[PDB]
């Protein structure tokens, strides 16, 4: 079974790079797809974006402009940067692999498992 | 009174028991001799014999359930971490045909794909991504026909030299090639072999595609429209070949060379002019230039039928002969116990 | 977020409304306080692997329907439905379900 | 098939074909895996199922080096 | 008064014995026979079992030993004396690392080809020389790159037809496909599939190369310099395509069609203008001219786990019950020792 | 009498007889025991491990036996229905001599094709055509030759740039590739790899070939010939290179490029002027341009001799020592008959 | 081989091959079947050779749907 | 990458790649043989080592005619 | 051994469409080549065309503008069409194989097995 | 159709003459009243395996010779020639065997 | 191992052609390269040239133009060519492999082993 | 060719130099009279295998040595140096070891 942890600063300043790292442990970054959603504190939850195994990207067309998502093999890691943060992009954050597969009405894709996320700060 | 002989025959009794136990302690020797053998030796010979099969068979097993990812991994160590064609191992055909019916197109285009899976499969291919542990990682990437059943013709040309007082002036047509009409214009694929004929489906291949107007058409009518500039090469020097077509063959004979329509096996059937003339394949089966002979179609040859030396059971069971072993022990047991039961009967008898 | 109260043994049927029809392309989670989402339905019909019987999916096109027929004390939660008609995947509003 | 002999260039046209062009690219992912391999304990050293397994292994880790997993 | 009882006592206990030795002698028959049987017919049977076996992990460890010759062997006469790349078989990581570490070259090159070893293997190739004996013997052909880290750019183009009272005016350019910097010139390949793109670097093909001024830049700032020629063709009918860009797409849409950009779930996103709209990968997921759809990226589909059944033992070792047999023969031989003793004993009252 | 301490010692020697015959019904008992455990389960275990051989022995002669069905059915699964040559498993030799024998041809191009068989084998091809019960059918395509032994040449060419002024103008041939000679015309490959070379003889591809006039050998000695329409291609801007040809090289060097002969191991050997040079394979080995290095013959690398690991019998009879079973068994045998003979004259004295 | 630099042109011609061209096809036919197989009852079920024959039926009727035949 | 489109001609340009030329060949060569095989005479009839080796030296006799020496 | 079996309509109306099949069994269509035989009633043999595994034809001059022969390995059998059938198209009409194999002296031809035949005709 | 009248035992000798040299591309039938055409003799000297062997083959380039050494009343016949030489394939006018 | 043996005319004369054979016995020409040198009385080894397995040359400057060799797969053979004689070339010639392989400080190439050699004269 | 006299047992140092560094690229020989040259030192600091163990190679770039540790009568013969760095292969003027 695969599983999945969250690591990141917790603490960023405004206007930096903010970057976080999902690792996948149990099976291959290749094998799947993977996706981002962040929860702001007594809100809802954003799709971010998904990656493919080819390295193909898709992103929320509310963060397009500012998100870049990797895959890195080596260390089994799949990998978040949100440039120019703000006070608004104060949220938890989690990574979740996306399941594409075949079901009795056709193929349908869903978000399983999740990770535990984990906490980003924007603060001067 | 002849008690004395009564007093030796008994002695001579015991002496013959004692006989007895002395020949059944040999017996017991040699039978513990047998058993410590068997138990021993035969017993671990068989079971290393058992292992070795286990082994054998375990080596076996792992190939044949194994079968699909062995041979993937071979094909792309053989290729280098490619695939020239999705192989039957890199995706069955009911995995292909639920991806082709998951494929964003129409029904008549999936229903087309469905009826030739050989081409789908020769125009896929599959790339090496990664190997995680005792795992292998690729990704087949299957090609998406959206248009189908449009209009097609094939261009072939050959020189046409006209001859005025020892001076020519020979033209050859550069359309060359396939043609496929499309949406907005039509397709043109300069070689032969950059489209590929099954049935009466034409497959194309689109790297080597070049979109021209509609208007191309009119080239096979009259060559020299002012509507459309139709590519012809002028030339000044005579040539002399043969332009070979899907149905026939053109050939072109002109100046000093001897081109004449023949059969093979009979050979010449007639002369042929000087100029262009165009040749079925009812009409012959080969064309003769000089001393060149070009063959109009396939020359079919010999058929072979080979079939594969059998294979046969040479399982021949071994079957212990329980009967006459079981009759004979019987037989011992009864002699014991009627030996027992007589010398009870002699106990009770000798008092009165 | 809209709220709901119930107690225990009581059937709860969540309600969520697409914009336009999504045949059977909507999903629900179940995410507790202080934790992770985790999914509940997929397909808007299929029951995950390790979900209890008692939560259900029903509906196509526009209208979909999370029941739950017999109510237990772990239940309380936060629920929200998913589109995965198209990108960018968007995720209901949620309903809390609160203790009587 | 019809074919038409055109005397007035010396060509031919052969009609009667119809297209298949492909217009996108349809991608699939598979992970196929070594199935479980038991120990066989009673061997002496070289087992020959030990043997095909460290030959699988070895062919593995030499296929890793012709992947895209750069 | 008894000497009649004794003697017929005496009598019938000889009897007695004398059938005990009867079947002494029968049971004696019987594990002779067992003893036979035994020795000749179950030994010559496990000594075949043991022939067998033998040829057996012959032939497997023969397949196991020479995996890489017979593989080299399969492949040359798949090939027909050829092989179509450096195969895995043909030559190890470690002798192409220690070969390309040999190489008359830099140390940058030397660097990017143990990088880039998968392309090394597919550019190079093998041909067979000869057989002698038991032995293949054949020759691996290594491309040696000598040139890296120049910029290289592509090129694509669509038609651009103006109107002038519906009378077109259709420009292409020809200067389509691949260049890369080199040393007093820039190399040309007409076609996109002449060099081979992985990650940043492309491997160009040098039989596919056209050698042309370093000038040929200025085509992509103002076609009408008169610094270069720049290969265009002109046109009258008008011509209407998709053409597929690395990052996104050129479509041109004139006359009588109708072309527009959408995804592949949902219908019409936007309608397209008349003339060249360039989209990118982002922007939308297909285009649509007339009833023609274009994808715009790979329709990325399911994903398969599959794994093989698995494989077990069956090494059932066969025992035997020792410990009864041998308290068995114990008691045979104390009860026989105990027999003579005893009557030694009756022998020695005797008298 | 005596008499009276008799019926003790007689009572004493019929218990012993009694207890030696309980010893013997107790060594019956374990002589039963081993029969039956030698005749079940040794015997089935036996059988089991034959039956097992059998079906191992099947599987392997199933495949050494099939082979060549089995390698045309993978070739055809690989590649999905076709097969790129033709193997040695889609056609033996002897039956690709036969098929040549009778190939509607003449004596000299049927020996010519029984020498390169390997070549017709390249150009050749297989078909699968159907599958029907067990059993595959398919078509090999062999090509026939029918002509042979005409003249071929190939043209290699480099930009030979003039400079006047400081203002260049460059010529290059567009001549380059193969020119064989055949019947009423010339065929021209423009693509170097459009014919293979094997040793002396070229063997060209057909689907690539241009007929030209035979007068086209005129390029050859005067470009500027009014005979034939040379196709040379003019530029402004010099460009430098080094084409590589069959015997050699031609180098360009113009402008700002530092460009010399020379070696792998010792470095220059001398420096080239300005123009087109042409070096021999034996006068040097490499070429530089500025700092590009161009080698001119293949670089001849370590020579390796790999033998596999030897193959093993592993059979080990097994032998049972008889004698001492057979001298115990006879000393048996005789001293039961001893015994027998003993109460036999124990018996006739009571009379 | 003769090779001649033709300095007029900067080009080199190379001389002295002799030509092997194509004219025609010529095809044969060949029918590749298994030979017969006995079964081996004296085990029920889990049969080596039988899994072989059934791996190569199955592979032969994937075979049958690349074939050109339909 | 970077890619800019050229709307002055109806094309695009899409830099950002870096150069990788052949530029000579290096050759190597290698003599595979096959390792001792011994008798193994305790089989009545043919051997399926033998049946191998035999297997084994035809492939080699038939694949001396594609060599590249005749 | 492959054996083979003709059916058709028997009586057929003149200027008509002709048709006849060969049903193989034993073997394959694709394994050899086949060959169709019509014999009239008190007069010889008359050769009417070949058919090979790769669906060539070759047809008697005298019926080759009327003759139509085709392959379908689904059902494994060889189809004839006669068209503008008239009264002196009446005959027995024969399919067989056309077997090619190596003789003492080269590549020869015969025509084994044949086919039973069935009559055919033609009458207002 | 030409024909020949025999009794039993005797020896006939069927000759059939072909317009140009065709080697030994030649084949003998044997076609019973009712039935099918059988091959007997194919490449002019090849005896068709299930034919009895008193049937002969003989001849070269335009002469060819059909011989039976014995006659028996089951060879009563009319028997074909036909080349295989070149197409279209042309079968012989038949020689009808009648009984004395 | 690999052994060779050299077998020449012995006596030449003068404006004529040298011609010399090396049988290679034990291995294979085409496994290694093979070279020869030449040692006249009472003077020093002078290495000829070498041939490797793809028939390519290398010879020595002073006899490049006179020296021609080549290989015979069929016989195991490598030929010597040596035109125009004249009493200069009187000498005693050898035949020796071309060892290419890994060593210690890199590639190295050695003469291992060497034939035993044979009398050339050159005389009116 | 310069001679060298020593006896048995003494220490024999033969030098012979380049005219350029050649780093490892030499070869020692050892040549009977009758014979054919035998390697000796390969790679300059190499032993041939079968070749005794008192022969020792050393030096690198221009200055190389051999050297005998304990003479043998069988040691007397003619050595050269060779060097590989390129072609053509040059064999030094050779140094004939003589007795004392
Ligand atoms: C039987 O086994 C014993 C050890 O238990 C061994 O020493 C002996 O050599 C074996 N005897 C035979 C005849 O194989
Ligand atoms: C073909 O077109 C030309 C140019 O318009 C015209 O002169 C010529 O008559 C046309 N040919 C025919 C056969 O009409
Ligand atoms: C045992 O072997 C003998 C030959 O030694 C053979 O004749 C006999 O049939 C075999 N007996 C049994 C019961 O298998
Ligand atoms: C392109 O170059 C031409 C020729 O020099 C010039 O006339 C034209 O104005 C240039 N175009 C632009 C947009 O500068
Ligand atoms: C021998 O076979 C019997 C058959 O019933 C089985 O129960 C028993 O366990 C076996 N004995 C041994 C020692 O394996
Ligand atoms: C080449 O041909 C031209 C045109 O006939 C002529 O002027 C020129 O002198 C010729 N050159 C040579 C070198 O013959
Ligand atoms: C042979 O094979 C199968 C599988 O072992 C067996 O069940 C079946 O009865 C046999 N079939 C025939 C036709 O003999
Ligand atoms: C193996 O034995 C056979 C006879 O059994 C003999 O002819 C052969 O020479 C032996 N093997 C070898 C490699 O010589």
């Amino acid at each position: 079974q695969v599983q999945l942890q969250e690591s990141g600063p917790g603490l960023v300043k405004p206007s930096e790079t903010l970057s976080l790292t999902c690792t996948v442990s149990g099976g291959s970054i290749s094998s799947y797809y993977w996706s981002w959603i962040r929860q702001p504190a007594g809100k809802g939850l954003e799709w971010i974006g998904r990656i493919y195994t080819s390295g193909n990207t898709n992103y929320n067309p509310s963060l397009k402009s500012r998100v870049t998502m990797s895959l890195d093999t080596s260390k089994n890691q799949v990998s978040l940067k949100l440039s120019s943060v703000t006070a608004a992009d104060t949220a938890v954050y989690y990574c979740a692999r996306s399941r594409v597969a075949t079901t009795p009405v056709g193929l349908r894709d869903w978000l399983d498992p999740w990770g535990q996320g984990t906490l980003v700060t924007v603060s001067s | 009174s002849e008690v004395n002989a009564i007093k030796g025959a008994l002695k001579t009794t015991n002496e013959a028991v004692s006989t007895l136990g002395n020949g059944v302690r040999v017996l017991a020797t040699a039978v513990r001799e047998l058993k410590e053998f068997v138990s021993k030796n035969l017993t671990s010979a068989i079971n290393k014999n058992k292992c070795d099969i286990a082994d054998l068979k375990m080596a076996v097993s792992f190939s044949q359930f194994n079968r699909r990812f062995l041979n993937v991994v071979r094909q792309f160590s053989d290729n280098a971490g490619i695939t020239p064609a999705i192989s039957l191992d890199l995706m069955t055909d009911a995995e292909l045909a639920r991806a082709v019916s998951y494929m964003p197109t129409s029904a008549g285009q999936i229903k087309l794909m469905l009826e030739n899976r050989a081409m789908v499969r020769r125009k896929g291919f599959g790339i090496l991504i990664g190997v995680y542990g005792s795992s292998v990682i690729y990704m087949v990437q299957l090609p998406i026909f959206g248009v189908i059943d449009t209009p097609c013709w094939i261009i072939k040309a050959a020189p046409s030299c006209s001859e005025k007082d020892g001076n020519y002036a020979c033209l050859l047509r550069e359309d060359q090639g396939w043609y496929c009409k499309n949406a907005g214009s039509t397709v043109y694929y300069p070689n032969e072999k950059d489209c590929e004929t099954r049935g009466d489906h034409v497959f194309c291949d689109t790297a080597a595609g070049i979109n021209v107007a509609e208007q191309s058409r009119e080239c096979n009518i009259n060559i020299s429209t002012t509507n459309y500039p139709c590519k012809v090469s002028t030339g000044r020097h005579p040539i002399s070949m043969v332009a070979l077509s899907p149905l026939g063959a053109l050939v072109a004979c002109y100046k000093g060379v001897s081109c004449s329509i023949g059969s093979n096996r009979v050979g010449i059937i007639k002369q042929l002019p000087k100029g262009c003339s165009y040749i079925t394949n009812q009409d012959a089966d080969t064309v003769t230039i000089d001393n060149t002979v070009y063959q109009l179609s396939k020359v079919e040859g010999e058929q072979h039928v080979i079939k594969g030396r059998p294979v046969s059971s040479s399982f021949d069971p071994i079957r212990f002969p329980e009967d006459q072993f079981n009759v004979a022990l019987d037989q011992v047991f009864e002699s014991i116990e009627n030996s027992q039961a007589l010398v009870d009967q002699s106990n009770k008898i000798l008092n009165s | 977020t809209p709220s709901l109260s119930a107690s225990v043994g009581d059937r709860v049927t969540i309600t969520c409304r697409a914009s336009q029809s999504i045949s059977s392309y909507l999903n629900w989670y179940q995410q507790k306080p202080g934790k992770a989402p985790k999914l509940l339905i997929y397909a808007a019909s299929s029951l995950q692997s390790g979900v209890p019987s008692r939560f259900s999916g029903s509906g196509s096109g526009t209208d979909f329907t999370l029941t739950i027929s017999s109510l237990q004390p772990e239940d309380f939660a936060t629920y929200y439905c998913q589109q995965s008609y198209s990108t960018p995947l968007f995720f209901g509003q949620g309903t809390k379900l609160e203790i009587k």
